[PDB]
Parts: C-alpha cells; sequence; structure tokens
C-alpha cells in the first residue's frame, strides 16, 4: 500500500524573504495581508491558491514605503510562497448555490 | 468586503484535477495575532480584523488567538491540530502575525516558536486527520532586521 | 506611515 512522506499537501505564504523585513502601514495594516484580502475575494472563484499567491507577488513588488525622514521611506518588501502542493487547491467559494 | 462565488460550470470542469474541496465548513482556520510586546503592532488589528472576516467568507470555521506568549502558541496550535473536526474538512488554514526572525515567530513574553515545529503539528505523522489534505500557512511577520532599499530599474 | 514587523 501507498505510504506517505512526513509533511506534504502545505502551502506557506511568507510576508517577505529570509533575511528581511516585513512592512507593516500603522494605520492600513500589513502590505501583505491587505494584498491577500484584496486578492482572495476577487480571485478566490476562479484562481488556484498558488496562482493568487502570484498575483500577491505582483502587488508586494509594486508597493513602496512612505515613511519621510526615516531609513523606511521608499522602501521595498518582496513576498514568497513555498509549496509542497500535490494538486491545484481551488477554494471553489459559495458552491454549491 | 465580499467574495464572488464560483460558477457551478466552474467547479465541474476544474474539480476533478483540484483537491477535493467541498466539505461545508471548508476548514477550520486560526488567526493567531500577537501586537502588544519588540514595539506594539500598530495596525495589527486591522490586519487581523480582516483576515478574520476573509476566512469566514471563504467558507471557514475561524478561529481566533491574540497576544499570546510562545509556550502557549505552541500549545494551541497544538489542540487546534488536534481537534476531530478536521476528519470532516476538506483543508485547513493557519495565519499567523507577529514580529518575527528566520525561521521563527515571536510571543508576546519575547520568546521564540520556531516555524518548523508549527509545520510538524500539521504534518502526516502528527495530524492524520488532514493526511492528503491541503493546509495553508500565511506568516506575516519578519525574517530579519535588513531593511530593503531597493533598486533602480535600468 | 511604514514600519517593519
Amino acid at each position: 500500500k501507498m505510504r506517505l512522506p512526513t509533511r506534504s499537501d502545505m502551502i506557506c505564504g511568507y510576508a517577505c524573504l529570509k533575511g528581511t523585513a516585513a512592512m507593516r502601514n500603522t494605520k492600513r495594516g500589513s502590505w501583505y495581508i491587505e494584498a491577500l484580502a484584496q486578492v482572495f475575494s476577487e480571485r478566490a472563484c476562479d484562481m488556484h491558491v498558488a496562482d493568487m499567491l502570484v498575483k500577491v507577488n505582483a502587488l508586494i513588488k509594486d508597493r513602496e514605503g512612505y515613511a519621510p525622514g526615516t531609513e523606511f521611506h521608499r522602501c521595498k518588501e518582496m513576498s514568497e510562497y513555498c509549496s509542497t502542493l500535490c494538486r491545484h487547491l481551488y477554494l471553489f467559494p459559495g458552491h454549491p448555490p | 468586503m465580499q467574495v464572488k462565488p464560483c460558477t457551478p460550470e466552474f467547479y465541474q470542469t476544474h474539480f476533478q484535477l483540484a483537491y477535493r474541496l467541498q466539505s461545508r465548513p471548508r476548514g477550520l482556520a486560526l488567526v493567531l495575532s500577537n501586537v502588544h510586546f519588540l514595539e506594539f503592532r500598530s495596525g495589527g488589528d486591522v490586519d487581523h480584523s480582516t483576515l478574520v472576516t476573509l476566512f469566514k467568507l471563504l467558507g471557514y470555521d475561524v478561529h481566533v488567538l491574540c497576544d499570546q506568549t510562545a509556550q502557549e502558541m505552541q500549545e494551541k496550535l497544538q489542540n487546534f491540530a488536534q481537534l476531530p473536526a478536521h476528519r470532516v474538512t476538506d483543508s485547513c488554514i493557519v495565519a499567523l502575525l507577529s514580529h518575527g526572525v528566520e525561521g521563527a515567530i515571536y510571543g508576546v513574553d519575547g520568546k521564540l516558536l520556531q516555524l518548523q515545529e508549527v509545520f510538524q503539528l500539521f504534518d502526516n505523522a502528527n495530524c492524520p486527520s488532514l493526511q492528503n489534505k491541503p493546509k495553508m500557512f500565511f506568516i506575516q511577520a519578519c525574517r530579519g532586521d535588513e531593511t530593503d532599499r531597493g533598486v533602480d530599474q535600468q | 506611515a511604514d514600519v517593519a514587523d
């Protein structure tokens, strides 16, 4: 009979890269969470999760820090995800009606 | 916030090459936010509410934890991974929002929980109820202190 | 303003 590796079928989205800082707007919240919610609410109907995380990556790559007079003005962030998924992950929201 | 539903036709043409994901609830979701400690995480409240709303709209039963020590996070994540509902759901979500360092996140006590320990709680050996089911983790935490200054596009 | 997590 088929056995499993110890760990599989996980996907992990990270707000930032190894060694770096993730950015948070003191009023509006974290760049990564804001992007994640915008993409997932808009696209979970027809896009799988790894593909939605790619759209999140695009949003995060484009954003820049607004913090004049500190080391964070115009700063950047890049998100990433790692995957041991073995299938498309569609959330199929609101199905069946 | 609103989540547009998939069409019956989308489901019919995609379900065969995707993870089974039709249980109601779709899964349990845990949103664990640490805001009070390492500086106060202003805006962390907005992140927390945003995800709770999002996962509820995506059809998840959402559990919430706030301002936990590293030991409490470990204990409560393990409790969550061991819930019986995982056998009858199709997927799982865990979101962790805090300060962190590469491979670890901070509890409110300034002690570290290693992410490898977190993932292990949900693996095939320790969480047999989620075997072969997709498990999503979203980690909002720094992975180092280096600020990215950005580079000019040539 | 933007700050580091």
